[PDB]
C-alpha cells in the first residue's frame, strides 16, 4: 500500500490559520523530497513547498513567511502550517513525493482549503422560455456559500437535454450557478418543469416552478 | 564481476534495421557507462556510441544518422539499432563498460569489461555445416605424435566454435581461420596432437556450434 | 524566476491522431523538464522525466523530446484514455519555484456544431429584490472556442458578467456556455436593449439575441 | 625554499566530481599567493572569515584545496550556512569557515557536444552531510518501505546521476570548476606564510 | 575525428627482445590515450591508461609514455603470452578513435601431417585434402601442394591459428578440395613445404587408396 493520505482542510476566515496533514505508507517521509502542490478551482498546479530528505525547505514567494512545512518521522507524516490565509490560499492541496529528475509519482487524493470571509442558502430565479422547435428554460441559482448546490428537475424525472453549469464566485464571495434544459416547444403549456435546488451547508430545498412568462 | 553477453541476429538482409543487445549480469547498471564497438575484418577497433544510466548518450558522428541506443535497467539490458544496413556494417559487434573510477573520477574512459563479441553479417539463407573426421592414420603419426581432427565445411555465415571432449582437451588443440570457398559457403578445420598410443584408448570428440543456424554436432573421430 | 510558456491552450483530437505539445523556457534548462498528465478530480500523472525519458508503466505512444528552451510532448496515437490536460515542469533546483506550464486540454474533435443562442431577462421575483441578472445561454456547439459580447443599448459591456462552460457532452460530444449579466436594479432600468452577441466557427456571421425592458 | 603547489591545483586538466571531491593537503611551504592575488572580473572569488589582502602576512598550519565541478546555479551553495542538493549531500562549508572560495565557468573545457556525462553528483541521501564530509557511497537508496538488497526498482534508486554538460545549454546548467581554500590555525607550529 | 596513426603496422620480434610502438595523435588530446592488447580471437584488453599507467595485473615490462600528440609504448622484455595486435585509442573528444594497430610477431620448424578426404565425405561427393603445419616460428611459410607431380596452384585455401601463449609458435592448414571425380582420377597427393626451419623443402603424401 503506497499511498498519501491528505486531512485538515476545510473553511476557515482571512487571516486565520490552518494544518495539513499528509499519513504517508510504502513512502518514507522523512527520506523523500516531499512537496505540497495546489490548485485553485479551475487553475492549474501551484507548487506551494518543499522539505529536502536533509531538512532543507523552500517556500514559494506567495507563501513565504506564512506557510511553514514540517514532518514527523515517528508518525511518518507531512505536515503544512497555513498563518495569515487569504482568500487566492483557496485551493485543493495535494502532498506528493518528489523524485527530481524522475518526476513526481506518488500524489494524494487532496484535501479541500477555503478562505472567505458567511453560510447562505441560495436564492432561485426562473429561466423563463421566451414567447417567441425546441425551447430552453432554466433555473438561476443565486448567492449562496459554501459549495456546493446539487439541481434536478421533476424531481429527476427530466435529464436529457439538462446542463447545470460548474459555479462561479462572485465578487462578494457568493457563489452562483444557473442548470438550463432544453424541451420541444409544444410542452411549454401542457408539461410543468419544476428545478430542485439542495444546498445542504444551509438545509435548503427549494422547489421553484419554472413557466412561461405572462405579458 | 560484472559481465556482458551479446545476442542479435547474426545474418541480415541489406536495408533491413540490425537490433543488438547486451545484457549484464554481476553488478549495478548506474555505475558504468556502456559503449557499442564494433570490428570489420581486416580492419580496427570502431566505437559507435556511449550511453549512461542517465539516458545520455553520444554517438560516432559517422553512425549517429542510422544508431540509436537504448537501456531496460528492468531487464538489465542495453540495445543497438542500426537503420539501413549495407555490406560495410558486417563486423564483430563488442558490448563494452567503463570502470567505475573511485579517485580517479567517476567514468574513466577505459573500457575493463567487454562482452566476447558477436558476428554480425549483411547478406541475402543461414546454413549448417557438415562435419567430417580427419581420422588418425599412419600418414598423421609422425613417430610418438598423431594428428586427428575435424573438417566443418559449407557453412554460413561465420562463426563456427570448436571444442574438443568438451572442453575437457585443449592442450594440442589448433582451430583454424575459416575460409571463404568460391561457393560462397565457409569450410574450417580443427585438429589435436596427441600421443600416438591415446589412439582408439581416448575418446576424441569434436564439438561443434553454429549459432547462426542452431546446428550443434559432437563428432567422434576414430582411427582408420 | 523562470516562466513555462505553454502552446496551445487546448486542442482538439480525435483517436488516432498524433498530437504535439510544446513548452518553452523562459532560459535554459537543460534537460531538466518533465511532462504530466491530469483529468479532472485526480492528481496529476507523471509521464516523462528528464525531457525524453518515459515513466515506467506509462504506454509507448508517449514521448518527449527537446533540450535546453524548447520541449515537445508527442502522442504518437491517441487513445481514447488519453483525452486530459498536460503540464510540463521545470523539475531543476534553480531558480527555486519549479514552475509548471499554463496546460493543454486535449477534448474530443467532431464536426462543427454552431450553437443555439438564447437569452433570458431578469425575473419579476428578483427585480424585487433589487438585482437584474440577465443569461445568455449557448447550447451544444463545437469547438469550446466561443465569444461572447454583451450590448445595453448597443453599449459593449465588459467586467460585469461571468461565465460557465460544462464538460463535453458524453454523447454528442458538444459544449454548452452560460454568460449572467449582473446589475442593480437602478442600473438596469436606465436601458432599454439588452443584447448577447455570440461569434463562433458554426455561425457565418455574429448571432444576436436581443429583448426590450418590459415588452 | 618549496613553494606551495597551487598550479596543480588550479590548472589541473581533469578535475573531480562534486561527491567525490578532490583536497590537496597542502602543508610546509611558501605561499606565492597570485593565482587569487589579482583575479579577473569572469571569476566568482567570495573569502569568508579572513581578508586575501592580510593572506600574505599570516601562517596557517594547514591549507586545504578542495576541487570539484558543479553547473552554474549551484554556485551560490559552496558558501557557509548554505542548503541545496550539493550543500547538503555532496560538499558542505561549515558555519564557521575561514577561507575562499574561487569558481569559474569551464564552458570550454568540461562540454562535450555530445554531453559530457562524466561528472556526477548524488541526488538522494538519508540524512544531511556534515562539514567536509566525503561520501562516495553508491548503494542503493531506499526511498520506500520494503529492502532495496541492490535492486534498482520503484523507491529503489541509484544515488548518483550525471551532469550531462552542453555547451548549447544556459549559463546556470554550463560547467563551473570550484577550488576551495580552508585556512586552518590549530595547536600545531604554523608552516604556510606568505611572501 | 582526431586521427590516431601507429608505427610501425607489423614487426617480427624474439622473446626477451625491446619492443617500441608509437602512436600519433592529428591534434594535442594531452595524457587521454590508452593501450590496449588483442590476442588472436580474443576481445582487446586494457593496458595502459592515461598515456602512462598500468592497469591492473598488467606486468612491468609494459611502459607508456608520450603527451600532447606523440605517444609510445614499450615492452621491455617481449614474453611468449606478448605476441598480440596493438591499439592505441584516444578519448579527449568524440569520436573517440583507435590507430590503426600494431601487430607484434628462436626458428622452429613445422612437423607436417596430411590427411586424405574422409569416407563419409567422399560418400557426399567431394573430396578435401588437408595438410598440417604445426608449431612452427616465424610465420612466414610455403605450403604447395602436388597431385601426381602436378603443382597445384588457386585451388587450396590455408588459415594460420593464433601465436601460441605458452612456446610462441603458429600452425598452419592447407586444404585442396576437389570433385570425388577428379580425386579419383589421381594416385599421388602431396603437400610440400618451405620453410625457414628446414634445411630444405620436404614432402609428405598419401597414394589415394592406401
Amino acid at each position: 500500500q503506497v499511498q498519501l493520505v491528505e486531512s485538515g482542510g476545510g473553511l476557515i476566515q482571512p487571516g486565520g490559520s490552518l494544518r495539513l496533514s499528509c499519513a504517508a505508507s510504502g513512502v518514507t517521509v522523512s527520506s523523500n523530497y516531499m512537496s505540497w502542490v495546489r490548485q485553485a478551482p479551475g487553475k492549474g498546479l501551484e507548487w506551494v513547498s518543499i522539505i529536502y530528505s536533509g531538512g532543507t525547505t523552500y517556500y514559494a514567494d506567495s507563501v513565504k513567511g506564512r506557510f511553514t512545512i514540517s514532518r514527523d518521522s515517528s508518525m511518518n507524516t507531512l505536515y503544512l502550517q497555513m498563518n495569515s490565509l487569504r482568500a487566492e490560499d483557496t485551493a485543493v492541496y495535494y502532498c506528493a513525493r518528489d523524485l527530481m529528475v524522475y518526476g513526481i509519482d506518488v500524489w494524494g487524493q487532496g484535501t479541500t482549503v477555503t478562505v472567505s470571509s458567511s453560510t447562505k442558502g441560495p436564492s432561485v430565479f426562473p429561466l423563463a422560455p421566451s414567447s417567441k422547435g425546441t425551447a430552453a428554460l432554466g433555473c438561476l441559482v443565486k448567492d449562496y456559500f459554501p459549495e456546493p448546490v446539487t439541481v434536478s428537475w421533476n424531481s429527476g424525472a427530466l435529464t436529457s437535454g439538462v446542463h447545470t453549469f460548474p459555479a462561479v464566485l462572485q465578487s462578494s464571495g457568493l457563489y452562483s450557478l444557473s442548470s438550463v434544459v432544453t424541451v420541444p416547444s409544444s410542452s411549454l403549456g401542457t408539461q410543468t418543469y419544476i428545478c430542485n435546488v439542495n444546498h445542504k451547508p444551509s438545509n435548503t430545498k427549494v422547489d421553484k416552478k419554472v413557466e412561461p412568462k405572462s405579458c | 564481476e560484472v559481465q556482458l553477453l551479446e545476442s542479435g541476429p547474426g545474418l541480415v538482409k541489406p536495408s533491413e534495421t540490425l537490433s543488438l543487445t547486451c545484457t549484464v549480469s554481476g553488478g549495478s547498471i548506474s555505475r558504468y557507462s556502456w559503449s557499442w564497438i564494433r570490428q570489420p575484418a581486416g580492419r580496427g577497433l570502431e566505437w559507435i556510441g556511449r550511453m549512461y544510466s542517465s539516458g545520455g548518450t553520444n554517438y560516432n558522428p559517422s553512425l549517429e544518422s542510422r544508431v540509436t541506443m537504448s537501456l531496460d535497467t528492468s531487464k538489465k539490458q542495453f540495445s543497438l539499432k542500426l537503420s539501413s544496413v549495407t555490406a560495410a556494417d558486417t563486423a564483430v559487434y563488442y558490448c563494452a563498460a567503463a570502470s567505475i573510477d573511485q579517485v580517479w573520477g567517476t567514468y574513466r574512459d577505459a573500457f575493463d569489461i567487454w562482452g566476447q563479441g558477436t558476428m554480425v553479417t549483411v547478406s541475402s539463407s543461414t546454413k549448417g555445416p557438415s562435419v567430417f573426421p580427419l581420422a588418425p592414420s599412419s600418414k598423421s603419426t609422425s613417430g610418438g605424435t598423431a594428428a586427428l581432427g575435424c573438417l566443418v565445411k559449407d557453412y554460413f555465415p561465420e562463426p563456427v566454435t570448436v571444442s574438443w571432449n568438451s572442453g575437457a582437451l585443449t592442450s594440442g588443440v589448433h582451430t583454424f581461420p575459416a575460409v571463404l570457398q568460391s561457393s560462397g559457403l565457409y569450410s574450417l578445420s580443427s585438429v589435436v596432437t596427441v600421443p600416438s598410443s591415446s589412439l582408439g584408448t581416448q575418446t576424441y570428440i569434436c564439438n561443434v556450434n553454429h549459432k547462426p543456424s542452431n546446428t550443434k554436432v559432437d563428432k567422434r573421430v576414430e582411427p582408420k | 524566476e523562470i516562466v513555462m510558456t505553454q502552446s496551445p491552450s487546448s486542442l482538439s483530437a480525435s483517436v488516432g491522431d498524433r498530437v504535439t505539445i510544446t513548452c518553452r523556457a523562459s532560459q535554459g534548462i537543460s534537460s531538466y523538464l518533465a511532462w504530466y498528465q491530469q483529468k479532472p478530480g485526480k492528481a496529476p500523472k507523471l509521464l516523462i522525466y528528464a525531457a525524453s525519458t518515459l515513466q515506467s508503466g506509462v504506454p509507448s505512444r508517449f514521448s518527449g523530446s527537446g533540450s535546453g528552451t524548447d520541449f515537445t510532448l508527442t502522442i504518437s496515437s491517441l487513445q481514447p484514455e488519453d483525452f486530459a490536460t498536460y503540464y510540463c515542469q521545470q523539475l531543476d533546483s534553480y531558480p527555486p519555484g519549479y514552475t509548471f506550464g499554463q496546460g493543454t486540454k486535449v477534448d474530443i474533435k467532431r464536426t462543427v456544431a454552431a450553437p443555439s443562442v438564447f437569452i433570458f431577462p431578469p425575473s419579476d421575483e428578483q427585480l424585487k429584490s433589487g438585482t437584474a441578472s440577465v443569461v445568455c445561454l449557448l447550447n451544444n456547439f463545437y469547438p469550446r472556442e466561443a465569444k461572447v459580447q454583451w450590448k445595453v443599448d448597443n453599449a459593449l459591456q465588459s467586467g460585469n458578467s461571468q461565465e460557465s462552460v460544462t464538460e463535453q457532452d458524453s454523447k454528442d460530444s458538444t459544449y454548452s456556455l452560460s454568460s449572467t449579466l449582473t446589475l442593480s436594479k437602478a442600473d438596469y432600468e436606465k436601458h432599454k436593449v439588452y443584447a448577447c452577441e455570440v461569434t463562433h466557427q458554426g455561425l457565418s456571421s455574429p448571432v444576436t439575441k436581443s429583448f426590450n425592458r418590459g415588452e | 625554499t618549496n613553494l606551495c603547489p597551487f598550479d596543480e591545483v588550479f590548472n589541473a586538466t581533469r578535475f573531480a566530481s562534486v561527491y567525490a571531491w578532490n583536497r590537496k593537503r597542502i602543508s610546509n611551504c611558501v605561499a606565492d599567493y597570485s593565482v587569487l592575488y589579482n583575479l579577473a572580473p569572469f571569476f566568482t572569488f567570495k573569502c569568508y572569515g579572513v581578508s586575501p589582502t592580510k593572506l600574505n602576512d599570516l601562517c596557517f598550519t594547514n591549507v586545504y584545496a578542495d576541487s570539484f565541478v558543479i553547473r552554474g546555479d549551484e554556485v551560490r551553495q559552496i558558501a557557509p550556512g548554505q542548503t541545496g542538493n550539493i550543500a547538503d549531500y555532496n560538499y558542505k562549508l561549515p558555519d564557521d569557515f575561514t577561507g575562499c572560495v574561487i569558481a569559474w565557468n569551464s564552458n570550454k573545457l568540461d562540454s562535450k557536444v555530445s554531453g559530457n556525462y562524466n561528472y556526477l553528483y548524488r541526488l538522494f541521501r538519508k540524512s544531511n552531510l556534515k562539514p567536509f564530509e566525503r561520501d562516495i557511497s553508491t548503494e542503493i537508496y531506499q526511498a520506500g518501505n520494503k529492502p532495496c538488497n541492490g535492486v534498482a526498482g520503484f523507491n529503489c534508486y541509484f544515488p548518483l546521476r550525471s551532469y550531462s554538460f552542453r555547451p548549447t545549454y544556459g549559463v546556470g546548467h554550463q560547467p563551473y570548476r570550484v577550488v576551495v581554500l580552508s585556512f586552518e590555525l590549530l595547536h600545531a607550529p604554523a608552516t604556510v606564510c606568505g611572501k
